[PDB]
């Protein structure tokens, strides 16, 4: 039983959230912000990626070259990530470094220069990142099904933003962007490893006591996206591997059928033809794969958003004369989620899952981001005796129930890239998510 | 000339983004009074030509040959048929 995540607020709505380990001498702290892509427009899309790299560029104190030092003198090292719904920026450190990292982390979020000088650079530094994301196929399949699903929508949209978008964003809209967004009520200062929780919110109030708080505060982890069944195909004959996601419209955090997903996503599960142990797995899926060396791997994944998902499963394979027969295997056993399972897979996956969510959590960096994820999307922090009680409610009923109402008959968003021309068009992949002997 | 899927036999295809949208997404009737109007009036239009020549040449020759006949078989015709058989 893991020691108690405590939670104070500043008056501003700053919340503090930490979680102390005496066994370990590093300390991770940083601030998660309830903010990411998602709130640009089409205009300043690629805003929050932008600020991202003029966070380290300088502050109105600390020179760009005074920041580096300062950093290398700490001793650890800063990181940083926007998603379309959350950024972070964080700080691994000794134990009695915290001060120091928190210090600089206050400096880089609330007094960054943005000067024109530093915008004009990293304008080329970001235009050379379109042209490289190429190559991370994962993430051009992961990019593209976002774009199809949520066609002309807000969660459609790229995090690098259009090239048109790069070489026209000011100091100006970054400024603005960055105080609309990243105000006291969407922040969460959060510590894991050793940190005392008493001397965090003293650290707080030190350096976020001056933080905007938002006209309208809304609670955390508060949003209508309308999937579209599309598909999107970028065939290129000379890629050895095909890489092709499918998904339907999944749930949001704080879906009442959240654990049903999830426990669905596991019946089906994963495999990688260069583990060991995947050619003993459970999942039938697992086993028709591997028996018939229909692929090198298979994913399944469950995205969840403040107001909707995508759940579905990425493949990626070199037998290409048999991509058809994959795809088919693949959306035969997710029509067995609506016709077949039953006890027996439902409690086999329940087993699974209560070691896996909290197997998951085996570092300070890990925890801070499984705090900082659950306070910017549900508000609180979740105990494993909560989580524990959801899963156990999970009942096979439930699962078909979903599966049924999510997965049958349903629209998929369907994005393949690589050597796909044995991939077959829109509708005789659909005609697979029923069957007609049911 | 022909494979099959998979190895169909299409020279290497790189740089093509292929995009659709589900049937049950789409309007199948979209668009179609403007499609039966002014898209079929121009189709219909550019071939008209090949049609028309051939059809109204064609029956011309018909019209005047079975004409004659008709005439030919009458008593006016008579001589007319004298010398023709």
């Amino acid at each position: 039983v893991s020691p108690k995540t405590r939670t104070s607020n500043l008056k501003n709505g700053l919340t503090i959230a930490s979680e102390s380990n005496p066994l370990v001498q590093t300390a991770t702290v940083g601030v998660w912000i309830d903010a990411g892509s998602r709130n640009e427009n089409a205009y300043n899309n690629g805003t929050a990626h932008f600020f991202e790299h003029l966070a380290f560029k300088g502050t109105d104190k600390r020179s760009q070259h005074q920041l580096e030092l300062d950093i290398e003198n700490m001793g650890g090292h800063l990181n940083a990530y926007t998603s379309r719904e959350s950024t972070v920026y964080y700080a691994k450190s000794f134990k009695d470094d915290v001060p120091k990292s928190v210090e600089i982390l206050a400096d880089i979020l609330q007094h960054s220069k943005l000067a024109e000088s530093a915008i004009d650079r990293e304008r080329e530094v970001i235009t050379r990142e379109l042209e490289e994301v190429n190559k991370q196929y994962e993430e051009v399949v992961f990019d593209h099904l976002h774009a199809t699903a949520f066609m002309n929508q807000p969660l459609g949209r790229t995090i690098l933003g259009p090239r048109e978008n790069i070489q026209t964003i000011t100091n100006t809209e970054l400024r603005k962007f960055i105080t609309e967004n990243y105000t006291a009520d969407r922040m969460v200062l959060v510590g894991a490893g050793a940190v005392d929780h008493d001397a965090l919110v003293e650290l707080a109030e030190k350096y976020f006591s001056h933080l905007p708080s938002s006209q309208s505060p809304v609670p955390l982890g508060t949003p209508i996206p309308n999937f579209v069944g599309s598909e999107v195909r970028l065939r290129d004959d000379t890629m050895p591997v095909a890489h092709i996601a499918i998904a339907v419209e999944g749930v949001s955090w704080t879906s009442e059928d959240y654990y049903t997903a999830l426990v669905a996503q596991a019946i089906i599960g994963n495999y990688d033809r260069a583990v060991g142990t995947s050619r003993h797995q459970g999942s039938r899926l697992s086993n028709i794969v591997s028996e018939n060396n229909l692929a090198n791997s298979f994913q399944s994944f469950s995205t969840s958003y403040s107001d909707t998902g995508l759940w579905g499963i990425y493949l990626t394979s070199e037998n290409t004369t048999q991509i058809d027969d994959l795809v088919h295997f693949t959306l035969k056993e997710w029509n067995r989620l609506s016709t077949s399972v039953s006890n027996l897979q439902v409690e086999r996956a329940k087993s699974q899952l209560k070691a896996g969510l909290l197997l998951s959590l085996d570092g300070t960096t890990y925890v801070a981001e499984d705090i900082g994820r659950q306070l910017t999307t549900l508000g609180r922090r979740v105990t494993p005796a909560e989580v524990e009680a959801k899963l156990e409610a999970v009942t096979e009923h439930d699962v078909r129930a979903w599966a049924q109402k999510t997965l049958y008959d349903k629209d998929i968003a369907l994005v393949g890239l690589g050597p796909i021309e044995g991939l077959y068009d829109y509708n005789r992949i659909r005609n697979d998510m029923s069957m007609m002997r049911w | 000339y022909m494979g099959w899927w998979g190895h169909m036999g299409s020279p290497p295809q790189k740089g093509i983004a292929g995009y659709t949208i589900s049937p049950f997404a789409a309007r199948p009737f979209a668009g179609v009074v403007h499609a039966a109007i002014f898209n079929t009036f121009r189709r219909t239009k550019n071939q008209a030509l090949f049609v028309i020549l051939p059809v109204s040449f064609f029956y011309y020759v018909w019209t005047q040959a079975s004409e004659k006949n008709e005439w030919l078989y009458t008593k006016a015709g008579r001589h007319e048929l004298a010398k023709a058989l």
